[PDB]
């Protein structure tokens, strides 16, 4: 309850961030959001040792650029962190200062290509398929 | 496949 | 502005609990007065000595001062949030009262000036965190800068600090999942 109280606060905040650049980014391309959503939601509660240490919104980019990616969509990781800065609460450290390995620090295009995606790889390869997607619910609010 | 070839810059 | 108004009336009120809070404090199966007034002690000693050393002059009475007001804030918002309802339970649990503290004391440090707060109290983000919403609930009279400031303050605790190691959001997931 109290954890589901908080994941539900998590998944909330999580959403908006991630509507406000996917209405920016991927105006047209509507279906993506919803996708990267489930991966969102999917790392938040399965792969969640991700997020130690680390800022949700790391993970919210990365999840972004790896659906796009599949999906063969044409979408910079530097065209999403330049959006991403214009976030009301937005700082640049958040993407150019991301926790490697054991404190190792780099920019979160390290932190995708050596850590996110590789630990996400398969169930994001899993939307390369052409089959109608299983989606995470929008969260309420 | 799902690499980023890109330097944050 | 109703911070500057708040800030007046607890610059107004007495230092210790009210006869109401007392009288909850009497209906607890186990009497939390003791352990209540001993933490808001112990809690002055540290704030003082930290903020001190923060912003100097050997134990500065500004800090005495604002430590003041903050308590105030925490007997009052206690206050409300009872009236408004096991207390035995809900009185005798230390994250509730180190959180309320906690949060009572950041408002006070931010009319006047967000973690520094937490370090000084030694209170983990993700139990800090539990009572925000609450707080912002039982207190009337704060500004929709305040609002929004303790809404920030949130967020960074769900966006990160709740997140750091040894924070017992991960003892909590294992437990569920």
């Amino acid at each position: 309850t109290s954890l589901s109280l908080f994941y539900k606060k998590v998944y909330r905040l999580a959403y908006l961030r991630l509507n406000t650049l996917c209405e920016r980014l991927l105006s047209e391309h509507p279906e993506l959001e919803h996708i990267i959503w489930t991966l969102f939601q999917h790392t938040l509660q399965n792969e969640y040792e991700l997020m130690r240490d680390r800022h949700l919104d790391q993970i919210m980019m990365c999840s972004m650029y790896g659906i796009c990616k599949v999906k063969n969509i044409d979408l910079k990781f530097k065209i999403i962190v330049t959006a991403y800065k214009d976030l009301p609460h937005a700082v640049q450290e958040t993407f150019k200062r991301v926790l490697i390995k054991e404190e190792e620090y780099d920019s979160i295009i390290v932190f995708y290509n050596s850590v996110f995606m590789q630990r996400l790889k398969t169930n994001i390869l899993q939307y390369a398929s052409t089959r109608p997607p299983t989606l995470s619910p929008i969260p309420h609010i | 496949d799902l690499y980023c070839y890109e330097q944050l810059n | 502005n109703t911070i500057q108004q708040l800030m007046m009336i607890l610059n107004s009120a007495s230092d210790q609990p009210s006869e109401n809070l007392i009288s909850y404090f009497n209906n607890c199966t186990v009497n939390p007065k003791e352990s209540i007034l001993k933490r808001v002690k112990d809690i002055g000693y540290i704030f003082k000595e930290k903020f001190a050393k923060a912003v100097g002059q050997g134990c500065v009475e500004i800090g005495s001062q604002r430590y003041k007001l903050g308590v105030r804030l925490y007997y009052r918002v206690m206050e409300s949030m009872l009236k408004s309802e096991n207390f035995s339970k809900l009185l005798n649990d230390n994250i509730f009262h180190m959180s309320l503290l906690a949060c009572a004391l950041e408002v006070v440090m931010a009319t006047y000036s967000f973690p520094w707060i937490l370090n000084v109290l030694n209170l983990k983000a993700f139990d800090f965190y539990k009572v925000i919403e609450s707080f912002i609930k039982a207190e009337g009279n704060l500004t929709r800068e305040m609002i929004k400031h303790l809404e920030r303050c949130e967020h960074r605790i769900m966006e990160s600090l709740a997140w750091l190691s040894d924070s017992p959001l991960f003892d909590l997931i294992k437990q569920s999942k």
